[PDB]
């Protein structure tokens, strides 16, 4: 929900006797396939805007800027993971492209299939289908009940 | 000129660390990644810290100068007088630095385009301001920018 | 078709001039972090080398299929044969090398477009050019195959005509 880690404790141990479906975990931080000559960036972080689209945010001056989850016309980069001790967002710009588990709008989630275009909402949130060029590449799983992660590809602006 | 070489008589106190990097002669950019694709290219004029486009044609190799608009291809970060090439970062990659303003209109969170001259001026767009327009020297206002691609 | 293409009875007879390869290396000028990816193509529907390709997330795997400038997510720079595997450059990469065109009178400069089977095109065709591609260089005949050299940077913010 609002933290990458499950916030409670569990009173189990893992099985870890199956391979298969294993990485649909909040926790899962990253891309699926990245390469290593990707440029990442970080900056403070307003709010949560983990595995969300992420927008610079400013203030009166005093302080240095700072990203906030937010979309459409103002969108800058993809937020994969955050370092809660330091509050820092790591961001990965927009000219360089992104496949991974991203955060999508619980609204029509059942409607999402592979090759399904999408953008980016308000809040970060992608939604079913402008000016930036995602693509889904699989289907919507729950993770809460308003809490839905999709695998998509993000390769930059219409 | 980005450097230019004139001889002293006296040397000119520098102690304080701050308000030390809003200068002309500062190349490069104000955060970098190792992983920031530069090409060299062949020049004309001085298109030193503004948008460049590749003008092409005893026939020549396309060259670069200052300009924007639809023909924009991409930021020159450094330039070298010696060998009379500019450092250029394509417009596909992101930067973030000091460019050349118009004027002293542009304010922090103004979208700017490049214009004819490679100038940021206010309004697709290309780059958010961060700071206000300084005059580094009669003309020459500074602005420091986080272009991004074309909107 | 394919990129290496055979005994020869004989061997085939200045440095200028001796790029003009199907099977060239397609980057004119490369650069370490160029990000290339590794994907699935059909086939039998298309060859992919060359030319433009679309992202085709299938029921099995996700291929890439020759597609228009629409809705193209990179250039196919290099195939194995052997493996079927397409080595895809993302749009969001510069580009700087030798591609697949269908018109063989191209001159330097013109403006550039990618057609619905990934080849290289006069933008004066009529659809909306959303991608900055240029030709470097005329258009030369291989025979037989039409090629270019072209510079493609990103795309565009609004489309031309």
């Amino acid at each position: 929900a609002l933290m990458k880690n499950p916030q409670q404790d569990s009173g189990l141990l893992s099985n870890s006797i199956d391979f298969r479906d294993q990485n649909l975990i909040f926790s899962n931080s990253g891309g699926v396939c990245t390469s290593s000559k990707d440029k990442i960036e970080n900056y403070p972080a307003k709010g949560y805007p983990y595995k969300r689209g992420v927008k610079l945010s400013f203030g009166d001056g005093t302080t240095e800027l700072e990203v906030e989850a937010g979309g459409g016309d103002d969108l800058y980069g993809v937020c994969s993971d955050i370092d809660e001790f330091s509050g820092m967002a790591t961001v990965i710009p927009i000219t360089n492209n992104f496949t991974g588990y991203l955060t999508l709008k619980k609204d029509g989630q059942n409607g999402v299939n592979p090759g399904d275009k999408l953008n980016f909402n308000q809040h970060g949130e992608l939604e079913k289908v402008k000016s930036v060029n995602a693509i889904a590449l699989s289907k919507a799983h729950k993770l809460t009940e308003d809490l839905f992660i999709v695998l998509a590809s993000v390769f930059g602006n219409r | 000129m980005k450097n230019p070489q004139h001889d002293a008589s006296l040397l000119s106190n520098s102690n304080e660390f701050r308000d030390k990097n809003v200068e002309f002669f500062a190349s490069g950019g104000t955060r970098t990644s190792k992983f920031d694709k530069l090409e060299n290219h062949p020049f004309l004029g001085y298109p030193y810290k503004r948008g460049v486009k590749r003008v092409i044609q005893s026939h020549y190799e396309p060259h670069v100068e200052a300009g924007g608009g639809e023909d924009l291809y991409g930021i020159c970060i450094d330039i070298d007088e010696f060998s009379k090439t500019a450092t250029i970062v394509p417009i596909t990659n992101n930067f973030e630095g000091y460019l050349v303003a118009k004027d002293s209109t542009v304010k922090v969170k103004d979208k700017l385009i490049f214009n004819k001259d490679g100038a940021l001026e206010k309004v697709t767009i290309n780059a958010t301001a961060l700071t206000d327009a300084k005059q580094i020297s009669n003309e020459v206002y500074l602005v420091k920018v986080a272009v991004f691609g074309n909107k | 078709y394919s990129k290496s293409m055979i005994e020869n009875k004989v061997f085939s007879s200045c440095f200028k001039s001796k790029n003009e390869r199907v099977d060239a290396y397609s980057f004119a000028c490369s650069s370490y972090t160029d990000k290339i990816e590794e994907y699935l193509y059909d086939p039998a529907n298309s060859f992919p080398y060359k030319r433009g390709v679309k992202l085709v997330p299938k029921e099995n795997s996700i291929y890439v299929e020759v597609g228009a400038d629409t809705d193209m997510y990179g250039i196919c720079v290099d195939v194995c044969e052997f493996s079927c595997t397409a080595y895809v450059l993302p749009i969001t990469n510069n580009f700087e090398g030798y591609l697949v065109t269908r018109n063989p009178s191209i001159k330097i400069g013109e403006i550039l477009d990618i057609n619905n089977n990934g080849v290289i095109i006069k933008a004066g065709g009529g659809p909306p050019t959303a991608i900055n591609i240029y030709a470097l260089s005329d258009s030369f005949t291989i025979n037989s195959i039409n090629l270019i050299k072209v510079a493609i940077f990103g795309n565009r913010g609004l489309e031309k005509t």
